[PDB]
């Protein structure tokens, strides 16, 4: 009986119809002429790479894979889909049956026929399917990656591996705009020189290859001049670099003011509307204008409810069809509640898109933002119609961020983070996901202490006994029980961390070594502070002096690593045992 | 050097 294995997104509509069959080692392939290219070559990768031969001609007695557009009129494919039908869901959509020894996909659509591949793709282990019904569908039509954080920006190979991880995880989106790109921003004017084009010409195929839309953004807010021959020059100059990234296939465009002195909303809003007019709409097959405000946060948007000057003037002016990006109540903030995107969605009378800053860690690089999408609103799809993740200068360990904002974005209010957290370590660790989890648990919560605060908290369980522990010191109660308990948490903590160091692959362990490095140290504080509790109990100074240098040792080296980690549990509880009691 |  073959069982649903972890899906990604979760699918809207499953039911399992049967016990699941073995794929054949040859298939009959159908519909493959019809069907979308780039759903078919992907189907053919899989299959390749799992050893299937697809037959030159008709076998009954092995598998067959009908794949098709609802657009398409191939009859043999409605016949397997048994009642079950992809006609009437929304753009992107798709259906998909297992049973009987056939496996069929009807998308809405192309980018929908692609996404039911890779679900296929997710649901077959060691040539077996379960027999499933699925029609699926997603939340949000646009999901995905703002490559828009400051510090080393990704590398050529980084960006191509996270663009065929998008396409695997349903995510449509990826726009191109790191801020220490000097042809993005500092030197925006410049054409890109012959080589970068190469470059980016790969970058666009494997966009499109796996149904990604890449975005080409622009920030010449930086020293941009609006008016009479020099602002046309400027202006042409927009025009001259789009056009270029257009003959090479771009067919998304983005133009940003975050970040910038001049705050002249009009002349912002006036060049969004001209370059929509004179180019987006001129070219008929580009899709709709982004922007981000100079006022891109609900804090320095909105005063007493009411917009600020900058934000209502470009409100204002703003056409209706470019979309416009705001990254919630903060820059850097725990939540954007349903209020929070009612408000704004009513300044710009529209549709917003959301930038959200996390997992980005440019704010405080010596932590690892390792934790899932936490205190977004699971309604905000009334209001929100285009989500983005800013990710990490570490793009490998973005992946597990990433992973939780495909499930958030394609069936929103299904989703549940700690689930969702689980099966994205679950699905990119695989033999070495449980010790993963025990170390990633401690680094999910981002605080600078000043005004950058996200993420789900640090630890909580581990916490919450720790809080428990000192209670029952100060209360007189029997602590013998939770001190065994909390040895064991800290044991576990050090030997994850040790078998990380040793089996992890070089993609993720260059990007987490210095932070194992401090967990372990931490572990081992944390155990040497116990037995500072358990001597103190026993009145045993002599036991007592010696496991407090010990947590100190660890404590000093903490404090001067450029490592940070679980600050507010592994780290705080040597600090908590160091104050008497 | 970063936002806010
Ligand atoms: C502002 O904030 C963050 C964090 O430092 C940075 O990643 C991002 O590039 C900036 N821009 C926006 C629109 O959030």
């Amino acid at each position: 009986q073959v069982l649903v294995p972890n899906l990604n997104p979760t699918p809207e509509n499953l039911e399992v119809v049967g016990d699941g069959f073995k794929i054949t080692s040859s298939i009959n392939l159908v519909g493959e002429e019809e069907a979308d290219e780039n759903a078919v070559n992907a189907l053919r990768e899989f299959l390749t790479a799992n050893n299937i031969e697809i037959n030159s001609e008709n076998d009954p007695n092995s598998t067959t894979l009908i794949i098709g557009e609802v657009d398409d009129d191939i009859p043999e494919l409605d016949e397997a889909l048994n009642g079950t039908t992809a006609e009437n869901l929304k753009e992107e959509g798709y259906a998909l049956v297992s049973n009987d020894g056939k496996i069929a996909i009807e998308g809405k659509d192309g980018d929908g026929t692609f996404y039911g591949v890779q679900t296929f793709k997710q649901l077959v282990k060691e040539s077996n399917i379960p027999e499933v019904n699925i029609t699926d569908y997603p939340t949000v039509s646009a999901r995905g990656i703002v490559e828009g954080f400051y510090g080393t920006p990704w590398t050529h190979q980084d960006r191509l591996d996270q663009i065929k991880f998008y396409g695997e995880n349903k995510l449509n989106t990826y726009i191109y705009a790191p801020k220490d790109d000097p042809y993005h921003r500092e030197k925006w004017r410049e054409p890109y020189p012959e080589s970068e084009m190469q470059r980016m010409q790969e970058l666009i195929n494997a966009s499109a290859e796996n149904k990604v839309d890449f975005v080409f953004g622009i920030s010449p807010g930086i020293d941009i001049r609006f008016d009479g021959d020099a602002g046309e020059e400027d202006f042409n100059h927009l025009i001259t670099k789009a056009e270029s990234l257009y003959d090479m296939g771009v067919r998304s465009f983005a133009i940003y003011w975050d970040n910038i002195q001049d705050k002249s909303a009009a002349k912002h809003a006036q060049v969004l509307n001209r370059f929509n007019e004179e180019f987006v709409k001129a070219k008929g097959d580009v899709k709709p204008l982004i922007t981000v405000p100079t006022e891109y946060d609900t804090g320095a948007m909105v005063s007493n409810g009411q917009p600020r000057a900058y934000t209502r003037i470009f409100a204002e002016t703003v056409d209706p069809s470019i979309e416009v990006m705001w990254t919630g109540p903060g820059v850097v903030t725990n939540e954007i509640p349903l209020s929070d995107a009612q408000l704004i969605s009513g300044i710009y009378d529209r549709n917003m898109a959301v930038w959200w800053n996390y997992p980005v860690t440019d704010y405080f690089k010596g932590k690892l933002a390792l934790g899932p999408m936490h205190g977004l609103d699971k309604g905000l799809n009334q209001y929100v119609d285009f989500f983005t993740v800013n990710p990490m200068e570490h793009a490998e360990l973005s992946k597990i961020s990433i992973h939780t904002a495909a499930d958030y974005s394609w069936n929103m209010d299904n989703y549940d983070y700690d689930k969702a957290w689980n099966r994205a370590i679950d699905m990119l660790y695989g033999d070495l996901a449980e010790d993963m989890k025990v170390f990633a648990n401690h680094s999910t919560r981002m605080d600078n202490k000043t005004w950058a605060k996200s993420g789900r908290e640090d630890a909580p369980e581990l916490r919450a006994k720790m809080d428990e522990l000192w209670n029952k010191l100060s209360s007189k109660e029997d602590a013998s029980a939770l001190i065994e308990e909390l040895y064991g948490e800290f044991a576990r903590m050090e030997e994850a961390c040790n078998n990380l160091k040793a089996n992890l692959p070089e993609v993720a362990l260059e990007e987490c070594s210095r932070q194992l490095d401090e967990l372990i140290t931490l572990a081992q504080g944390d155990k040497a502070s116990l037995d500072m509790i358990v001597a103190q109990l026993n009145e045993d100074t002599e036991a007592y002096e010696s496991a407090k240098e010990i947590a100190q040792n660890k404590l000093n080296t903490a404090l001067s690593s450029f490592a940070v980690i679980s600050e507010k549990v592994a780290q705080s509880f040597i600090q908590e045992a160091l104050s008497f009691a | 050097a970063h936002c806010g």
